[PDB]
RNA sequence: AGAACCUUACCUGGUCUUGACAUCCACGGAAGUUUUCAGAGAUGAGAAUGUGCCUUCGGGAACCGUGAGACAGGUGCUGCAUGGCUGUCGUCAGCUCGUGUUGUGAAAUGUUGGGUUAAGUCCCGCAACGAGCGCAACCCUUAUCCUUUGUUGCCAGCGGUCCGGCCGGGAACUCAAAGGAGACUGCCAGUGAUAAACUGGAGGAAGGUGGGGAUGACGUCAAGUCAUCAUGGCCCUUACGACCAGGGCUACACACGUGCUACAAUGGCGCAUACAAAGAGAAGCGACCUCGCGAGAGCAAGCGGACCUCAUAAAGUGCGUCGUAGUCCGGAUUGGAGUCUGCAACUCGACUCCAUGAAGUCGGAAUCGCUAGUAAUCGUGGAUCAGAAUGCCACGGUGAAUACGU
């Protein structure tokens, strides 16, 4: 069953899982401090963007668990998925973020390494002289 | 040839200073493709930028960005006989650009021991019309002021308009020149 | 593309697994550091002159049934050609191309 | 010009693969070697009649072979006795014993590998060549394609040089991943050296074959049916 | 944490029998348990190989195939000895290998 | 950069034309075609002729020759001189 | 696609010509294995296991020697002699199939105008008409989201409880692989010849055939492969063959194609710190163990692949350290040792490391890819693979400027 409204968040092909719940202005991100997950990195500004976007960084709560990333990016992920959540606090919050671009899952999708190329797109470089 | 307009692709504002020029700016400040460093490294220079002048974060950077600016750019249109180099107005979207470059490009001349101190050091003096990329700006509105004695096709044109029930043109353009 | 690079590369490849299989803690015996003034002599390599005229270091899994010099494939007994027109034909199972 | 053959990784989309096995990735040389021994083999032990299609498949302690013809009677020869003695060196080949079953009504005349037979037939006998391939594509629509594109190469008019002819009729897409895309290339000699016809046939988009699946389905059996794991 | 005791594992290189033959397991233990089953959609193999497409002149083109090995499971939350009897009767096997063993 | 491993590398191929040597210290060139071996004490104070690609080059062994192979001392190469076309010191 | 010998064409030297391997016949031998010794090894002598298959019980076959012919064998010549196959122009935007019409006709027309588009995409339209290839579509794959599964997958809550999905248990949840839901100038607005179509608006992850792949016409080019393989013309068949050994294309005269990694500070050095997806592993890989100086060693649980291992994923992040001094960047060469894969590391193989210690501070002509999961840059794994990666193929991480104009 639900006790906590659910984020999903998937950005850049990271996926922020966020639990939201009232509280204190707070987060625990895989059972670890924010000094341990992003110290000093410009990933701590991009987790409170969100909160501080919304005014609410001393009353909500949050439990985070991201899977499929790297650093910088799973801060990104944490940035769609805070606003996921708290389309449950408000449902036109979110409606109007979509309407202006600001949350949106991102617009990037795979491309493969194509057949006898050196790359995803790029050719056999050769003089051919 | 393009047919119809294209749009770029452009990211979502600044997870600190919550600005699109901050967020082109990290971004020409990315080498290995890694953003996350050049996000420290412009922030970390903006913070120098506050002890040399104690107004705000961004002070030389806004100003620099205003100065070093440019508006013009020359394009080659050349048929037959003597026409010459022939200017166009530059789209906001790349005098933005330009001028980050510029400054980005200026910056590395110096050793320190931070990027950061590098970029701080070209934005102040930038900030002052004393950078190295007031230089860049001053060749480039001289060029274009000068090259448009003469252009495209230009006496031929001047009948070819007028027969057509066709309006004023000097210009390469769909279906028919100039 | 002659039958004597097939000939020599066939006999090499059932008498590398013979031969070599029952003498592989003889290599560790006479080369590596598992002897340390023990055997490490004439008596083994009495017997690793077997594995020697066919054997893995012989074999280079390759040419054991086509005539195609190079590129081969062990996983399909085959060569970047006959692999191509296999695919062609249908004769082998599950092929198709990536797209994603 | 050019030549290109693109539909070479089609051939279990919408259409059945020549084989359906499994080896764990590790025994496939062994398995290829006796699918194709296999292959060579049976079709020139059916040599009496004609056959659409030959697809091998590999059970447990077993060989299966599945067979489409014109007819499951004359083809295979009258008698069990003949279809046992395809069963005796299919056994000998793969290592296991042997299975056969007889399917399948589609005439080997909509199908490629007659069609391109047919043609140098002609050629090889020096009777026709420049509607030789028209009639082949006629009686080739009647029976069901969509459409045929045929190309015919070979020492064509006695020439001492080499000639190329080709015929294209009604739609052979190749800007696809799926189709039945049923091909075939001949290969025969004649009193001026080696010769060759190049058929692709077009049955439909989902039609041709025994088959219309592309890929293994995860929703499959149970498109809305949810279970909970728990509570029940 | 639910698991199984026992397990059952479906293996080909073609994908449409190992669906037909998944599907009467899947039946089999919704017949021999108290659950309604379906496809364990386990992460389904790709080997990657290049070759040539001109047997000597010219490489600007070349070839890449692909062989999948498509990957199924058949298991209740916790198996009983009435579901491996069932099944082990009732599996396909024609182009697919079930093995009901750990390893 | 690199040396090789450790033990005997002597095996059976070497070991009967050297043994009928090795009780006489020397009694004829000895005819080797098998050069891919390292040397040892029972290669010492024998002449092994040493098989190049083309033919057998007689190879004196010594006590410092000991770490090294047989067909090392021997040529497989060519040679130009540094700046020009010269014809090789090498078979 | 992984060139020590093998491979491998080439070469030399041993050794033989129905021939080194098939079928067919004649004769002797069971084939196979193990083993001492001479010889480089082939080979030869001698030893030891076995006398099997079928049988006018002679003898033959399997396989080996040897011979007779068919015939095997040939990177043998020939690609203005071919079959099979494929590069180019190009994503050109045309090319062609059925057929009428205008000229005496070769041929045109269609296939060209206007609007729209990368496009012959599609609206309007003339004797050019209709339609297919190219290309649009279904396609596979992905994306929110709908959907099903429920392990080798997960845990808002609850329990055993060291508070770990290990496990009682649960389906809110990532989560994996798949049908795919969705998007059509259809909606609403402007423009545009009604219109196709472009652009704006909105809900939605997203408005512009959704992202991505597949994807390449008839066909000239005497294109190129006889060396996958087919094959005549046509030559050797004691050989333009073959068993066996060793060498070789990575020599060196110089230059040159291409890629890696680096020339630093965004970073390296050390130490510590964060989350992957993908996939392969029974003469293989593999925790722990004892052994070792890193490297590695044997012993061995384990391993079919979200089960164990490669794996500490790296880049990226933290601190202290370091600028123009070729250093605290880069660490090459080579001596030399320790180690590896292998009868065999020397020219031509992998890895650790000690001593000494260079080039390189962004490079002339030249020279290529890119519209966005791209470019760039990092690590990972696999095909190849005895042993060679920096290469190639695919995977995932972070992830950019701009597209006015022809």
């Amino acid at each position: 069953a639900e006790n906590q409204y659910y984020g999903t968040g998937r950005r850049k092909s990271s996926a922020a899982r966020v639990f939201i719940k009232p509280g204190n202005g707070k987060i625990v991100i895989n059972q670890r401090s924010l000094e341990q997950y992003f110290g000093r990195e410009t990933a701590r500004m991009v987790v409170r963007q969100p909160l501080e976007l919304v005014d609410m960084v001393e009353k909500l709560d949050l439990y985070i668990t991201v899977k499929g990333g790297g650093i910088s990016g799973q801060a990104g992920a944490i940035r769609h998925g805070i606003t996921r959540a708290l389309m449950e606090y408000d449902e036109s919050l979110r409606s109007e973020l979509r309407k202006a671009g600001f949350v949106t899952r991102d617009a990037r999708q795979v491309e493969r390494k194509k057949v006898g190329l050196r790359k995803a797109r790029r050719r056999p470089q050769f003089s051919k002289r | 040839p393009r047919r119809r307009v294209i749009g770029q692709r452009k990211i979502l504002p600044d997870p600190k200073f919550g600005s699109e020029l901050l967020a082109k700016f990290v971004n020409i400040l990315m080498v290995d493709g890694k953003k996350s460093t050049a996000e420290s490294i412009v922030y970390s220079a903006l913070e120098t930028l506050a002890q040399r002048s104690g107004k705000s974060e961004l002070e030389a950077f806004e100003v620099a960005l205003e100065n070093v600016r440019p508006t013009v750019e020359v394009k080659s249109r050349r048929v037959g006989g003597s026409t010459y180099q022939v200017p166009v107005e530059v789209r906001p979207v790349r005098r933005n650009a330009l001028a980050m470059r510029w400054i980005v490009e200026a910056a590395r001349k110096r050793g320190d021991k931070s990027m950061a101190l590098r970029l701080a050091n070209e934005l102040s003096d930038a900030a002052e019309n004393k950078g190295t990329a007031v230089k860049k700006r001053e060749d480039v509105h001289r060029m274009a002021e000068a090259n448009k004695a003469f252009a495209h096709y230009r006496w031929l044109s001047l009948r070819s308009f007028s027969h057509q029930a066709g309006a004023s043109s000097k210009q390469p353009a769909l279906g028919y020149l100039n | 593309a002659k039958q004597s690079m097939k000939a020599r590369e066939v006999k090499r490849v059932a008498l590398a697994d013979k031969y070599f299989a029952k003498r592989a803690e003889l290599k560790a015996i006479i080369s590596d550091v598992n002897a340390s003034d023990e055997d490490r002599w004439n008596a083994v390599l009495k017997l690793q002159t077997l594995p020697r005229d066919s054997s893995p270091s012989r074999q280079r899994n390759r040419c054991r049934q086509t005539g195609r010099p190079h590129g081969f494939l062990r996983k399909f007994g085959l060569s970047r050609i006959k692999v191509r027109e296999a695919a062609m034909r249908g004769e082998i199972p599950g092929l198709k191309k990536a797209s994603w | 010009g050019q030549k290109v053959h693109p539909n070479g990784i089609r051939l279990g989309i919408v259409k059945p693969w020549n084989s359906t096995w499994f080896a764990n990735t590790k025994e496939f040389a062994d398995n290829l070697d006796s699918d194709f021994k296999v292959r060579q083999y049976l079709t020139k032990e059916l040599a009496k009649a004609s056959v659409s299609r030959i697809v091998i498949e590999r059970p447990a302690k077993s060989i299966r072979v599945t067979i489409h013809t014109a007819r499951p009677g004359i083809v295979i020869g009258k008698k069990g006795e003949d279809v046992e003695k395809l069963r005796k060196v299919v056994a000998d080949i793969a290592g296991v014993p042997a299975q056969i079953n007889i399917a399948e009504v589609r005439k080997p005349e909509l199908d490629a590998k007659l069609v391109a037979d047919s043609i140098t037939s002609q050629l090889e006998r020096r009777v026709m060549f420049r509607r030789a391939m028209k009639r082949a594509v006629q009686n080739a629509m009647r029976l069901g394609a969509k459409g045929i594109k045929v190309e015919v190469s070979g020492r064509l008019g006695g020439a001492e040089i080499a000639r190329t002819e080709w015929y294209r009729e009604g739609r052979v897409p190749l800007h696809t991943l799926r189709a039945d895309i049923d091909y075939n290339t001949s290969e025969a000699h004649t009193t001026y050296g080696v010769i060759g016809v190049k058929v692709w046939i077009f049955k439909g988009e989902i039609l041709g074959g025994m088959a219309a699946v592309e890929q293994p389905e995860k929703p499959a059996a149970q498109p809305k049916k949810q279970q909970r794991k728990g509570r029940k | 944490m639910q698991n199984q005791r026992i397990r059952i594992r479906l293996k080909a290189f073609d994908h449409r029998l190992i669906d037909q033959a998944t599907a009467e397991i899947v039946e089999t233990a919704k017949r021999t348990g108290a659950q309604v089953r379906g496809p364990i959609p386990l992460p389904t193999r790709k080997e990657r190989f290049t070759v040539l497409i001109s047997p000597h002149v010219n490489k600007d083109a070349r070839d890449q195939y692909e062989i999948r090995t498509h990957l199924r499971l058949v298991d209740i939350v916790e198996p009983t000895e009435k579901t491996v009897d069932a099944l082990m009767r009732l599996d396909l096997a024609a182009g697919v290998d079930v093995q009901i063993s750990l390893g | 950069p690199r040396s090789l491993k450790k033990g005997p590398f002597i095996d059976l191929h070497l070991l009967k034309k050297v043994e009928k040597a090795v009780e006489s210290g020397d009694k004829k060139p000895l005819r080797t075609w098998s050069r891919r071996s390292t040397i040892f004490p029972n290669m010492i104070g024998l002449t092994i002729a040493v098989h190049n690609g083309r033919q057998h080059v007689p190879v004196f062994v010594t006590d410092e020759m000991v770490g090294h192979k047989l067909g090392e001392f021997a040529p497989t190469r060519t040679y130009r001189g540094h700046a020009a076309d010269k014809k090789a010191k090498k078979k």
